[PDB]
RNA sequence: AACUUGAGUGCAGAAGAGGAAAGUGGAAUUCCAUGUGUAGCGGUGAAAUGCGCAGAGAUAUGGAGGAACACCAGUGGCGAAGGCGACUUUCUGGUCUGUAACUGACGCUGAUGUGCGAAAGCGUGGGGAUCAAACAGGAUUAGAUACCCUGGUAGUCCACGCCGUAAACGAUGAGUGCUAAGUGUUAGGGGGGCCCCUUAGUGCUGCAGCUAACGCAUUAAGCACUCCGCCUGGGGAGUA
């Protein structure tokens, strides 16, 4: 999907702390923007059912992602959830 | 595309138009556009020749270029447009430097693409250029059968012959219908099939929809009366009661070969269809 | 970023005056819309494993390009294959 | 037997390197399996796909 | 001619055909086992082979042929009986080579039987 | 409130017929046009229908078109399953190894739901080489609406939709941990071509243990814990 250093720079603008990559912040942005990756893939190549399979999994992992950070904190759940977009 | 409407009325029921989604401008030009006064089958006397033709919309005429002869000029597609007389689409074409003048609209030219005409020209769709320079396997539209008159062959919403191979002065071209014939290799053509390939799906539904491209109602040759036709007569229905379905005018109508022998076209159709 | 090695093969019956011209054109494609051929190289006038369009010999030319586009070697192909001259060409992605 | 792709140390087999290859193909330019030539599985993938596209470019024959 | 007539040579589980062309592809004679009043179950025979390559063979004599390359296609039983048929004539046999046509797959073997 | 082993992320590597799109090839089949060519070809257990003498089969050259990718090729690999083998490019999914840089339980299962889902089948539009359900014959039989032979239509191919079934099977739900070994093969890692250790797959023997037996046995059908689905004699009947 994304190329490395399109993931660093997502990494570096989520990440709470410096060296930090796997809080759920740069998690649920990284795969943000792999998701909309895959979706505009599959608007082209529309019956890739076995891309598509591996976008549901990602979606699965964000949305448990969100909804482990809106039970531990429900300010950084807002502050995630309007800089990335996600509804 | 298609669009299908819903069954609101019996009238109605499976009709179908196309969408006009290719489009972009609605109106037409004032100096491309010359009149067509309908003439509905009647003759230089006034008798019917043609038959099931009459009252319809009125259509202008917009002159198109079949014979793409502007060479070296480029020229920009300003507006793919709809034309009645015709399947296909047109588009205008402004010329590198202030001529403009109509085509026939390829599959996907788009606006904004460049088209030219010549014989150093590219292999792309739109552009014209003599089949002595068109490769062999490129699919043509709008082919000249004699140098300079102009496209003859292949101009209806969806034609498309191939250049197949060659001779000396002429080059193998197998037609839509399935016939393989020679044309002359100085005559020209244009890359690409024509557009509305969707205009052979379309259902008319009404009979008063049918009843406004100038068709007017055809009847069975097998109720007319026996002075009207050689399928006519009979008390009650009746099967065709002849060796073979027949003709208005008298003349064999399922099977029987009518191309005249002795043509001058004969030496240049090598395997034919329909 | 991605490299091409770009291998194309002339046909043996060429003039010679026209082989530079098709082999300049050619790699004209190649360093387009951001590339930057590095290698350009001769192979001279080998014996083709089988017969290739009722010939038996060809020129092999092959040049390796560099560039994140992609649309050069595309327009190669396109071009290759309207050519008479070419007869068989192959684009490896070389990693 | 030994690999020779192994003991050499060749770790990316070329299809331009046609001599290489004529080392494999037998009398019709038959692939030879791997039991004959001993090369490991690892290479005999990378010695197909190099044998392929050699014959595709004329470089070696497909039948002989 | 003078010599170099190739000889094709089918040899299958019924008639083997044999035929004898020169070099470009022009054939002078040909003798199938069926040709010589042979009847199934004579027709694949080795001994049936015999003489249907012979005579083939002597017929090519007649337009002066010294040179023989014999192409065969077809597992057959008449196949080395037919070869050893060419040689007893003296048609100085040069090359055994076998054509017999293999796909490279690209189409449906009809069904086997049942 | 705290913690990393679970689970994920980061970094360094690995292999792969995983999927979609567009291109490029070679062999072969069929058909067509010619040159040579002469009385058979083809098929069976024997036949014959059948194709030929209006020149067939064969052979040589050339052309058209469709479909599938020999050798590589393997208890080989990938995928959740169905399935995936010519080559190239572009998008794109998953998995494994090592490290320990980060979060500190964020996990498992999962009714309803929502998708994928071999072949065959249907609709629309194309395409149609090969093989062919059905159909025609020719045989065998006492009869042969069958096995054998000769042809032959849909289909088999493509693009969209629909269908949602298979002995869709490891006839074995998913997750986690423990419990003798021996010997392979695939993809990595670390030490001293060889040896040792180790991770994840895939195999064959084989202990304890389990089973009615067959057999399974660190890839359980053993020992345990969590969750779902399913069964309660055979017909009637997967029928109302």
């Amino acid at each position: 999907a994304i190329s490395q250093e399109r993931k660093n720079e997502i990494i570096k603008e989520y990440r709470v702390h410096e060296t930090d990559t796997g809080s759920p912040e740069v998690q649920i942005a990284v795969l943000t923007a792999e998701i909309n990756a895959v979706n505009e893939h599959l608007r082209t190549h529309k019956k890739d059912h076995h891309s598509r399979r591996g976008l549901l999994k990602m979606v699965g992992r964000r949305r448990h992602l969100l909804n482990y950070l809106r039970s531990k904190d429900i300010q950084r759940y807002r502050e995630l959830i309007k800089s990335l977009g996600i509804r | 595309a298609i669009k299908k409407y819903k069954p609101i009325t019996n009238g109605r029921r499976n009709m179908t138009s196309l969408d006009f989604a290719e489009i972009t401008k609605t109106t037409p030009e004032k100096s491309l556009l010359k009149p067509l006064p309908k003439k509905a089958g009647r003759n230089n006397q006034g008798k019917l020749t043609v038959r099931h033709h009459g009252g319809g919309h009125k259509r202008q005429y917009r002159v198109i270029d079949f014979k793409r002869n502007k060479d070296g000029i480029n020229a920009k597609v300003d507006s793919i447009q709809y034309d009645p007389n015709r399947s296909a689409n047109i588009a205008l074409v402004v010329y590198a430097d202030g001529e403009k003048r109509y085509i026939i609209a390829p599959k996907g030219l788009e606006v904004g693409q460049i088209v030219e005409s010549g014989a150093e020209a590219d292999i792309k769709v739109g552009n014209a250029l003599p089949l002595q320079n068109i490769p062999v396997g490129t699919v043509v539209h709008n082919i000249e059968l004699k140098p300079g008159k102009g496209g003859q062959i292949a101009r209806s919403a969806g034609a498309s012959a191939q250049v197949l191979g060659k001779e000396g002065k002429y080059v193998l071209i197998r037609l839509r219908s399935g016939e393989v014939r020679m044309i002359l290799s100085t005559c020209r053509a244009t890359i690409g099939q024509v557009g509305n390939l969707q205009h052979e799906l379309v259902n008319v539904g009404k009979a008063g929809r049918s009843r406004w491209k100038g068709i007017r109602p055809t009847v069975r040759g097998s109720v007319m009366n026996p002075n009207d036709h050689p399928h006519g007569g009979g008390e009650g229905r009746a099967p065709i009661g002849r060796p073979s379905p027949m003709s208005p005018w008298g003349k064999p109508t399922l099977g029987k070969k009518t191309r005249r022998g002795k043509k001058s076209s004969d030496k240049l159709i090598v395997r034919g269809r329909k | 970023m991605r490299t091409y090695e770009v291998m194309y093969i002339v046909r043996p019956n060429i003039e010679e005056d026209a082989k530079k011209a098709l082999v300049e054109r050619f790699n004209g494609i190649l360093a387009t819309e951001g590339a930057e051929v590095l290698e350009a190289k001769d192979w001279g006038k080998r014996r083709l494993a089988y017969e290739i369009n009722d010939f038996k010999d060809g020129f092999y030319n092959i040049v390796r390009v560099k560039s994140d586009n992609n649309k050069a070697t595309d327009e190669f192909q396109r071009l290759a294959k309207i050519s008479d001259d070419i007869i068989r060409y192959m684009v490896i992605r070389e990693d | 037997k030994v690999c020779y792709f192994t003991a050499n140390g060749i770790t990316h087999i070329d299809y331009k390197d046609t001599e290489l290859l004529k080392r494999f193909i037998s009398e019709r330019g038959k692939i030879l399996p791997r039991r004959v030539t001993g090369t490991s599985a690892k290479y005999q993938r990378m010695l197909t796909t190099a044998i392929k596209r050699s014959r595709h470019m004329a470089l070696l024959p497909y039948v002989k | 001619n003078i010599e170099n007539g190739v000889a094709h040579i089918r040899s299958t589980f019924n008639n083997t055909i044999v035929t004898i062309t020169d070099e470009f592809g022009n054939a002078l004679s040909w003798s199938s086992a069926g040709a010589l009043g042979f009847k199934g179950s004579k027709k694949s025979t080795p001994f049936a082979a015999q003489m249907a390559s012979e005579t083939a063979s002597k017929s090519a004599m007649e337009h002066g042929l010294k040179t023989v390359e014999v192409t065969v296609k077809g597992p057959g039983p008449g196949r080395e009986s037919a070869i050893r048929a060419l040689q007893s004539a003296g048609l100085e046999v040069t090359a055994i080579r076998d054509v017999t046509p293999v796909p490279h797959n690209g189409c449906r073997p009809p069904k086997r039987r049942r």
